[PDB]
């Protein structure tokens, strides 16, 4: 169990996302996805005009 | 059947090895290059495939790895069929100082374009000047011309990162550069809250970095 | 708050034990150098039609 | 409008040719002669003066046509004498404008069986003036050499 | 899709290794069995696999095959030095025909030291060292590391093959005809060979 924190712990992409707690990582991960879904939403509505 | 691609290769790797990207992208990782997000064609490419040419390179003796960060690269095993190679201290102290650039909010107005000078301000701000001097010449003690030179140096070892993908310099003004996430490698040794030494251990077994 | 103080310490004392990274470095491929060009000269002649 | 045309074709110092000169026709024109007489080399002569990339020129045989080879030898090398060669085009333009386009053709000494090409182009040339007497030098008697 | 024989070609598990060997400029006679073998027999769809790469896959007229680039290569090139040619043309003369007699195809690094010492020019030898010598013993001795220097680059090629054991003997190549001269009608090696050398 340690070892695969130990594991993930490394795995972490940037700074906004340093929470050392990979479970609590997960839902800033998330976060992001729903923030990239919006731009894309944005960008795919200029693409058509 | 016989006389049927799947006999000798699965499908989708010979088409990758079809693609007319192919050649270019293999020359260039095979040179060391780090490829990140903003080269799209590339990148794209490498996403497509990613496990046929990983199995592939694995002919090879070598490991074709994905950071976090999702950015490629190639890590030689030690019986590789590739030759390895280690960046010198001085490429170490820029690539740290280039990373802590990339990170630091309070430069992001920039939008990315940073200047030698501002590397160059930065970095002696950090680290012990006087001291660093000694790999310069083992004779400095602050002389203007040995800054002059270690200025020199400094844009030298820039130029190799540049080789290596690690910065991008402007289309037409050399004395500015922006930043490609390539560069978190040089935190491999703290990006986990843990006690160094072990940390250094994990690293030199898993063939990621080396001591001098 | 997180990476300022775990990556500054790091370039402070980097010299405590210095770390070098691994990188591919594929041989150039070794070709002759080109010596200067030699063209045959010989002067001809010959009856014209 | 008057379409340009080709006027002439000049060799010097080529396999079996050392000074000669085609005229061409307005629609047509044919060259005959027993095998190994000299046609396709004629031909390639053409070719080389018009397009002196030396990465494209490929002249295989008849035979074997189609295939992609990467034969060791593009086979131009072995068409050129020693010395210096040359192969020129005459054209009018619909200007009404001579013109003498060409390229100094030569080999090049050592083991590979390398060829040298430098183009080169004439404007304004009187029309008295015929490529092969402009090409070389009277010595002797009857006796021409060619000039660099 | 791609070309059977080609996929079955690289699929082979000798492939990697000539294929590293091959980008590093490394010539492949017909000393190395099973390498020139596969070459023989699949080069017809390498020559495609590598013209991808604007780079040229060669047979030699002697028989080895060998890379060359051309000037829009996708492989980094590299060139060799001044001293590198003038011992590569000592060892294309010293493949002579008493040779056979003489040291039955093993030779030692001796030979190759006083035959380029007696047979090249001083002029040319102090710009290989360095303008500033003359005719010194560590002058000397510098180009001597030189020379085996120089020697270790060609066995990287795989001109010259040194025999297994510590000590500097060796044996040739047919490979090394590639820093030889042209050849005439009716022409001597032995002469033209020195006419270049010269
Ligand atoms: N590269 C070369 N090296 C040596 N000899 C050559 C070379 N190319 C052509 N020749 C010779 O030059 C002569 C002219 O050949 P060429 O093909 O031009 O003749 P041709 O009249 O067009 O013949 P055919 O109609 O049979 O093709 C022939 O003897 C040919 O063998
Ligand atoms: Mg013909």
């Amino acid at each position: 169990f340690i070892a695969v924190y130990q594991h993930l712990r490394e795995r972490i992409r940037q700074d906004i996302i340093r929470t050392d707690d990979p479970v609590d990582a997960i839902e800033q991960m998330e976060i992001e996805l729903a923030r990239l879904t919006e731009e894309l939403t944005a960008r795919e509505q200029k693409l058509a005009i | 059947s016989s006389t049927h691609i799947e006999q000798f290769m699965p499908v989708k790797l010979a088409q990758a090895l079809a693609n007319s990207l192919f050649p270019e992208l293999d020359s260039q990782l095979r040179a060391g290059r780090h490829i990140g997000i903003d080269d799209l064609d590339n990148h794209a490419f490498l996403m497509d495939f990613q496990e046929q040419l990983e199995e592939f390179y694995a002919r090879y003796n070598v490991e074709l790895i994905r950071a976090p960060e999702g950015f490629f690269y190639l890590r030689p095993r030690s019986t590789t069929l590739i030759p390895r190679s280690v960046l010198s201290e001085l490429d170490m102290m820029v690539g740290k100082i280039l990373c802590y650039l990339y990170l630091s909010p309070e430069r992001l107005a920039n939008q990315g374009i940073f200047t030698s000078q501002e590397l160059y301000e930065e970095l002696i701000s950090l680290a012990d000047e006087g001291k660093l001097m000694k790999f310069v010449n083992q004779r400095s003690s602050g002389s203007d011309l040995d800054k002059q030179k270690l200025q020199e140096k400094v844009r030298t070892t820039l130029n190799r990162l540049r080789r290596l993908g690690m910065v991008y310099f402007l289309p037409n003004n050399n004395n500015k550069f922006t930043i490609t996430e390539a560069v978190f490698r040089f935190g491999a040794d703290v990006r986990s809250g843990d006690d160094p030494r072990e940390i250094q251990l994990r690293m030199i077994r898993d063939g990621e970095a080396m001591p001098v | 708050r997180i990476f300022s103080q775990r990556l500054r310490q790091s370039v402070q004392h980097y010299f405590d034990n210095p770390w070098t990274l691994t990188v591919a470095n594929a041989e150039r491929l070794l070709d002759m150098r080109d010596e200067e060009l030699a063209l045959r000269n010989e002067e001809v002649t010959g009856e014209l039609p | 409008i008057e379409r340009g045309k080709f006027r002439s074709l000049t060799l010097v110092n080529w396999n079996g040719f050392f000074a000669r000169t085609f005229d061409l026709d307005e629609l047509v024109t044919t060259l005959s002669g027993g095998n190994g007489a000299g046609k396709s080399t004629t031909m390639a002569a053409f070719v080389t003066a018009l397009i002196p990339d030396l990465t494209l020129l490929h002249f295989r045989n008849t035979t074997e046509a189609g295939a992609t080879s990467g034969s060791r030898d593009k086979g131009l090398h072995g068409k050129l004498r020693a010395g210096v060669c040359y192969s020129t085009l005459d054209v009018i333009n619909s200007r009404h404008q001579r013109v003498v386009v060409g390229v100094r053709l030569q080999q090049v000494a050592g083991r590979d069986r390398k060829v040298d090409i430098k183009p080169f182009m004439i404007q304004g040339l009187p029309t008295a003036i015929q490529p092969t007497q402009l090409l070389t030098e009277n010595v002797g008697e009857r006796q021409a050499r060619v000039l660099p």
